[PDB]
């Protein structure tokens, strides 16, 4: 009466360890992931559901730790600036500028090390006023020296987002959903079978996400509960909003020994007039993008509802602006100028700051200095998307955002792992 | 890919009595049916969406109701302006995802 | 139909994708070591499967009959029911809490039946 | 002979040494780590070669029979000359771009033969 | 008796437990790389016992029987007595320094009945 | 008439990799140990035989270089202490203090480096005296400035025991000896078989050996060769003897920066009178326990043979006193209060000292420095045994001791691997 096969086609949810896949030594060593299978083939499941849950995916806790893991690997055999955390006895930059860099730029000198041990040098560069702290001209301190070392990236190592793939092991299958109105959790219908993902781009941002998958069938917006002020909203955009942003100053840079075998780069002078780094935003595209926002958001609270994006919500730089990595320089842009409106029934400048010594994981923990690159730097991305969260008509949004083990959330919303289990047995008919 | 029949074909009803159509589907399409009234001449008037919803416009003459695979439109009576097919629209696809008006059954009085 | 194409198909449908599946079953930086971790996991798994089916003398078979009966307690149901009605995750949902059971009494089934051949 | 010793061998001739070959196919510094690439990699080659004579009805044998018909497009020859003169290498370069064909056809056929066993 | 629970018992009695044996035998800081050792380690073992069962014709099977006579050199004793009055650790050692002319005696055995079959 | 059996119940001596079973990162890395198995079965093996030799047993060696292993990896991101190596200038600790305390406390001033490279401050801290090197008040050295580094133990990282379980891999198996007359070699009857230990606890010490297993039958007297004077002899005692330490001083810390991101923890001043460290013993236990051991021991001497416990040997504290590894502070108390009699035919208060530059391995190699610890110690722990050695009618045993590749070798004594061998092949009489 009982009959085993083998190869039967079912699955149970489980963790495993996933694997990466991809296509110059660049910051998430891409060049030791595997080759992909170029053209993979999708297979759809006919007559098969399934349940997800996007705030509970262990794939984006997967993602999380390998993109530090990385990173701190990435800047491990580099050059330390201990040495450099010395008394700098400082100027204001007034040569060459307009008001609204006024005390943004500092003139530096310093005594340093040179490569003999018994000999130093008098060296002066230019520095960030956000990257400088003063003591009592006036004596200064680099903002890290009471906290943590500073480590100099290495020059040659990229940080631009290169897709990675995720793959699984055999005997694991990844499911994808193509449900286009799913909100993130429950009974998702249009399942279809890869064996790896596409590739997603790590890039690292706040308020905005940018260069993301976008959305189709109409704007999503996501949370892992509505009522509940203390979770952020997601909303993906299904069409893009271009963005272009600019240095724009004309940068040089030098090169100093600091014992043997190892330089610091320096910030040399600037060539023309120093002018106030600036994002810009094609204004109609941000006004009808918020406009089909809204008109979603109010499914959620109803048609009598007055909804308000007022502004940013205070504290640290880091989590009231909107951080943005692009050209290897971190840029730091007040978004009050796009969420300014309240909804009832030419472009837009986002002036931007610059920092050259980064805490990248919101952590205490080593502090990356990022060396200065030369020339111009111009910008082009996409806004696919934003972050909101909620503080008796009006409904107030926030851009709020800072939060890691998101971002990541919107491009992995999609897709659970599964184990297969081929045997299993059923009564028939038949004896040996 | 897409299966849709109406099945209660010819039926009429003289003013005051009620009349019903019904569809059936190989393939669930759990709340995405779309009921329409084309009277002659006409492009197809929208009735019912999502299985139980009126259109604005829509008389309270009209309801309906139904899931998985068996859906019913319903009049509560007829009053002389019914002279017209209903049709079933299908507002789901299995295999894209989208939710799109793709496919028809239908054709009854 | 492809890899697990038969997923949401008729029980009796699904026996002859088995084969799809089976053939699919086997396979120090951030993204170096975890191949080991990868291929490692593979290779386990896919070696357990096989080992049972040793066991219970279904070497080598997608499909193997036993003379085990079945015992109507873990299903209440007809054979055209299960085989025309149903897909293989309801199916193994409904038995799922007597796998240890059947699986003892398929190997013990096995070697009760090995020496009988003492006497050839 | 020993390991491939029959390599330079007449086909037929070489049948009889399948045991040699098979018998040897299976088993952090710098020459640390190589030792788990080394060695899974000896144990994953094996067990796809194990697979595949398994999927096909082959487990358990050096030299298996089939139902499968040859296909003379494949190589116009007769039997006298492939086994009688000529060698195991020779012969796999000549018939090289098939594989995938004659694996194709010797699977399905295996599962052909397993839905016969429902009346037993 | 459970894993070896046999093992001093009379070596006839013992044949009844091979099940609960075999079922058994198949599985960057200090205690996580050992994991990788650990696990290559068994499986490797796991597989070169079922490649030399293959290769004899045993393969699916807890007790196979071949036709390879007994050369009394080997150990003069009746059946009566290694069934009934011995346990297997006993018999072991007994015949330890025997075990690769039987292993070359089962392979070479089994490779004389393939071609054996050349006729059907 | 070859009939191949498989899953033939038999084995093989072996030596193969063991790997661990347990259950906030502490020393041992715990946290990376796998969970064990609940109620693991004991399967008991009737009519076999098996013989033991726990001076050879290879799973004494694996625990010695996993303890280490873990000991250095832990210790390895750890600030260093390698600035401090300077010019003491040192005056004696007198103002709150009994006798037996004077010169036993140092007040240390010295020049230090502040997280700016070109400045220094002037600090000051207390010292044990054990730790101090006079040079010709008086100029001082730590112990280690001309031997070896010295490595701040991370605070964080506690050291207290936890059990761990040693696991073999499938296809192997643990045999565990009952036998509870066995003396560590040759045949042992009552043998039975585990996947995985018990737990063991990986406790450092010298002389007294501390939270062990017990006997039970009898007191038990192992040795390689009792009438060689060369070996140490165990003895493992089948009750705990109570033994309680005390700091008892009251400690307060303070931390020096010493560079960016990095800090020393400084023993900062004492609250209330300054005493002397020491542990107390159960008199009457002590007594009856020793006189147990002595009736045993003479088993193998002969019955006019007088056992005398003389006093400790002499040489380096580490080899002469009782290492205790308690509260996260290292003692070294003096045994000589305990091993005192002669057997012919209240408490003990033992005074002990303390020290913060350990050489934990005997080794020249990195040295620790465990940072203070504030209020006050109070240990509680369980004597399980000892370690004597010996030197024409009075034989003398001393507490000698201080030996690795010892203490767990009380634990492990009842293990040994072996590996599983399934295939064999009997004559019957069946053919194909
Ligand atoms: C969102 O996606 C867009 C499109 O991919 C992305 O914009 C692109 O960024 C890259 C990298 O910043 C730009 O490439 C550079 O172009 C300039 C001008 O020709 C070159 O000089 C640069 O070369 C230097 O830098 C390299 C990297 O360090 C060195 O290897 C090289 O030797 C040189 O020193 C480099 O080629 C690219 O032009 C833009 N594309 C557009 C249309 O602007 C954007 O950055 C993404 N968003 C985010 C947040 O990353
Ligand atoms: C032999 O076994 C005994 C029994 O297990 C063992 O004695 C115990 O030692 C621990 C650790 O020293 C003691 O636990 C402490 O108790 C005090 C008082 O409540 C707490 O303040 C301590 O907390 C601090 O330290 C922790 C570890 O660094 C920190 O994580 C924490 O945040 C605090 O800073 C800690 O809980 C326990 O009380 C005793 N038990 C008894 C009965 O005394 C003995 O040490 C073992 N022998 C040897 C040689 O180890
Ligand atoms: C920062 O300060 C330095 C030192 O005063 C400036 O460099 C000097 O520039 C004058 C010309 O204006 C030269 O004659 C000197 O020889 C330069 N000195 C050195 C040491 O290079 C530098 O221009 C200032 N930078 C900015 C942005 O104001
Ligand atoms: C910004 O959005 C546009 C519009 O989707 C992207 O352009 C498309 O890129 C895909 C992939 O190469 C092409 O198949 C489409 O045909 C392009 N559409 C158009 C209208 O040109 C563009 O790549 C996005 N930019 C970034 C940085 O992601
Ligand atoms: C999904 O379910 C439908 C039934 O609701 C299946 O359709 C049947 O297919 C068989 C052939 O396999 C036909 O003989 C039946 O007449 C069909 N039923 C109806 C109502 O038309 C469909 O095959 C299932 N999909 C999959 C992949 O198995
Ligand atoms: C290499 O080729 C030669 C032929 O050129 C083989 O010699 C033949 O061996 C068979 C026995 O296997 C004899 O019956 C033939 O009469 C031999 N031929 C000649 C011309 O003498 C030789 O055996 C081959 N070597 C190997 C290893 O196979
Ligand atoms: C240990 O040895 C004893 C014999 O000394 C075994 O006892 C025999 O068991 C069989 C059944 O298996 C009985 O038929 C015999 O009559 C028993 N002998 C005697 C003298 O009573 C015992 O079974 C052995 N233990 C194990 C685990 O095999
Ligand atoms: C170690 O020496 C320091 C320095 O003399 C002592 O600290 C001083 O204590 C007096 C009070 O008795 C204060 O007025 C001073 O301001 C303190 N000086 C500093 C630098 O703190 C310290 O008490 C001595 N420690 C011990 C244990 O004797
Ligand atoms: C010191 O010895 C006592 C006596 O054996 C230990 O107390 C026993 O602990 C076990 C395990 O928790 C219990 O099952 C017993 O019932 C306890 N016995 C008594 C009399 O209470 C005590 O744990 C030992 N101390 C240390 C640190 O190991
Ligand atoms: C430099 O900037 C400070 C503001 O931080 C301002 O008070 C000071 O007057 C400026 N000095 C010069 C020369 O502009
Ligand atoms: C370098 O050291 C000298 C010491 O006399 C000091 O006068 C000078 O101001 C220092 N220079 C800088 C740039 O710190
Ligand atoms: C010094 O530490 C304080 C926090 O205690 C911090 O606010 C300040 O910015 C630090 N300054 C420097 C130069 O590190
Ligand atoms: C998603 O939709 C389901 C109904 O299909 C509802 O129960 C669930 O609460 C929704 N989730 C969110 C986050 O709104
Ligand atoms: C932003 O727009 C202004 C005109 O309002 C223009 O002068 C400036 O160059 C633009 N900046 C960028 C980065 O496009
Ligand atoms: C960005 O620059 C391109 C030219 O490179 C221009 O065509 C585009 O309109 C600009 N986008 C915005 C938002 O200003
Ligand atoms: C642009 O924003 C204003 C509010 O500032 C709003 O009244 C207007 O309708 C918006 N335009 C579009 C196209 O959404
Ligand atoms: C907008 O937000 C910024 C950052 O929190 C704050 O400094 C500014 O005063 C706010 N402006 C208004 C009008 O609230
Ligand atoms: C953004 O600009 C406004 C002026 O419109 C200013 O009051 C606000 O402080 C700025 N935000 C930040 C974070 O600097
Ligand atoms: C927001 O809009 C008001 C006009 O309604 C304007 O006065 C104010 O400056 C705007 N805020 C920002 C940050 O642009
Ligand atoms: C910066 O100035 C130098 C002057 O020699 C010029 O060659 C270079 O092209 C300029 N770069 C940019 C981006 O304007
Ligand atoms: C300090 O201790 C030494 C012994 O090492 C002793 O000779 C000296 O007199 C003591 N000094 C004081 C002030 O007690
Ligand atoms: C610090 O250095 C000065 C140099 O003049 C010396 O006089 C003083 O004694 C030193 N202090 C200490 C505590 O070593
Ligand atoms: C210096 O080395 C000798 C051994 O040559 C040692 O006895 C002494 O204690 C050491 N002193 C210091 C401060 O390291
Ligand atoms: C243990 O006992 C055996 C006798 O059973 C004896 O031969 C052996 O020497 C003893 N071992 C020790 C260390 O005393
Ligand atoms: C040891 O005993 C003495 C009494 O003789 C008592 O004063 C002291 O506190 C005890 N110490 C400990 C650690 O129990
Ligand atoms: C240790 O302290 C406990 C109280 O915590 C006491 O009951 C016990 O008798 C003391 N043991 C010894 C040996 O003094
Ligand atoms: C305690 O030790 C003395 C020797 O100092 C001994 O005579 C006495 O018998 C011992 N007491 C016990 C109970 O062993
Ligand atoms: C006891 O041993 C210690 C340490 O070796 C030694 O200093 C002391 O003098 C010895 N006492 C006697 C009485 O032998
Ligand atoms: C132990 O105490 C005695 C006094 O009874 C003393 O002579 C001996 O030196 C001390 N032992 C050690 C190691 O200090
Ligand atoms: C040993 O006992 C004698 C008395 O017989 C006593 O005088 C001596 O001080 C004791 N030794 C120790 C270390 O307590
Ligand atoms: C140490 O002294 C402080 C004084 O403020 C007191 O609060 C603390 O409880 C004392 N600790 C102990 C263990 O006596």
């Amino acid at each position: 009466w009982v009959t085993v096969y083998y190869g039967v086609p079912v699955w149970k949810d489980a963790e495993t360890t996933l694997f990466c896949a991809s296509d110059k030594h660049n910051v998430w060593a891409t060049h030791a992931c595997v080759p992909t299978d170029p053209n993979p083939q999708e297979i759809h499941l006919e007559n098969v559901t399934e349940e997800f849950n996007m705030w509970k995916n262990n794939m984006v806790e997967q993602m999380h730790t390998d993109i530090i893991s990385l990173w701190d690997q990435s800047l491990k055999p580099c050059v330390k600036l201990t040495p450099l955390c010395v008394t700098l006895q400082c100027t204001n930059v007034t040569n060459n500028i307009t008001d609204d860099m006024r005390g943004e730029l500092k003139n530096c000198s310093f005594n340093m090390t040179t490569e003999l041990r018994d000999k130093k040098q008098k060296v002066y560069s230019l520095f960030y006023r956000l990257d400088v702290v003063q003591i009592n001209n006036k004596e200064y301190r680099l903002i890290n020296c009471n906290t943590s070392a500073i480590t100099q990236a290495c020059p040659k190592v990229s940080f631009e987002p290169i897709p990675i793939h995720y793959c699984a092991p055999a005997g694991f299958a990844i499911l994808k959903c193509k449900d286009k109105k799913f909100n993130g959790t429950g009974p998702c219908p249009s399942v279809s079978t890869v064996q790896c993902t596409h590739g997603i781009k790590p890039v690292v941002s706040t308020q905005l996400l940018l260069n993301g998958s976008l959305a189709e069938e109409e704007v999503m917006i996501r949370s892992e509960n509505i009522t509940n002020n203390a979770k952020n909203i997601l909303v993906q955009f299904n069409t893009p909003v271009q963005i272009n942003c600019t240095r724009p100053n004309n940068n040089t840079r030098k090169s100093i020994r600091i014992g043997p075998g190892q330089a610091f780069y320096a910030t040399g002078d600037i060539i023309g007039d120093i002018r106030q780094a600036h994002c810009n935003v094609s204004k109609a595209t941000w006004n009808e993008t918020l406009g089909k926002v809204v008109k979603q958001l109010r499914k959620h609270f109803g048609n009598n509802t007055i909804i308000r994006f007022a502004n940013s919500s205070g504290g640290d730089l880091e989590v009231t602006t909107h951080s943005f990595n692009c050209g290897g320089e971190f840029f730091y842009c007040n978004t009050s100028g796009l969420f300014n409106s309240t909804w009832i029934s030419d472009s837009i400048t986002l002036p931007c700051r610059i920092k050259q010594i980064i805490n990248m994981w919101q952590r205490i923990g080593q502090a990356m200095y990022a060396p200065p690159i030369q020339g111009v730097i111009r910008c082009v991305s996409n806004i696919t998307g934003l972050i909101l969260t909620r503080d008796s008509t009006t409904e107030t949004f926030r851009p709020g955002g800072g939060d890691m083990r998101d971002n990541w959330r919107s491009e992995l919303y999609k897709y659970k792992v599964v184990k297969i289990e081929p045997l299993g047995v059923a009564p028939t008919r038949c004896k040996r | 890919d897409i299966v849709m029949t109406q099945t209660p074909a010819s039926v009429e009803a003289a003013v005051g009595g009620t009349v019903a159509i019904k569809c059936q589907a190989s393939q669930s399409i759990r709340s995405y049916l779309a009921w329409y009234q084309q009277k002659p001449g006409q492009p197809p008037k929208l009735l019912i969406y999502e299985a139980s919803k009126l259109a604005s416009g829509v008389p309270s003459r009209f309801s309906g109701s139904g899931s998985g695979t068996q859906f019913t439109l319903t009049i509560s009576g007829v009053e002389c302006d019914d002279a017209a097919t209903y049709y079933c629209q299908r507002n789901y696809d299995s295999y894209s995802g989208a939710y799109y008006p793709n496919g028809f059954g239908g054709g009854t009085e | 139909l492809g890899f697990l194409g038969a997923a949401g198909s008729t029980m009796g449908a699904a026996s002859m994708t088995l084969t799809v599946q089976a053939r699919n079953l086997l396979s120090l930086t951030v993204w170096g070591i975890k191949q080991l971790q990868a291929r490692v996991l593979a290779v386990e798994r896919y070696l357990r499967d096989q080992q049972l089916l040793g066991i219970w003398g279904c070497s080598g078979k997608l499909i193997c009959c036993t003379n085990v009966p079945w015992n109507s307690s873990w299903s209440n149901r007809n054979l055209s029911e299960i085989w025309d009605n149903m897909t293989w995750l309801q199916w193994d949902k409904e038995i799922s809490n007597y796998t240890q059971i059947i699986y003892g009494l398929l190997e013990e089934s096995q070697n009760q039946q090995e020496k009988n051949e003492q006497d050839l």
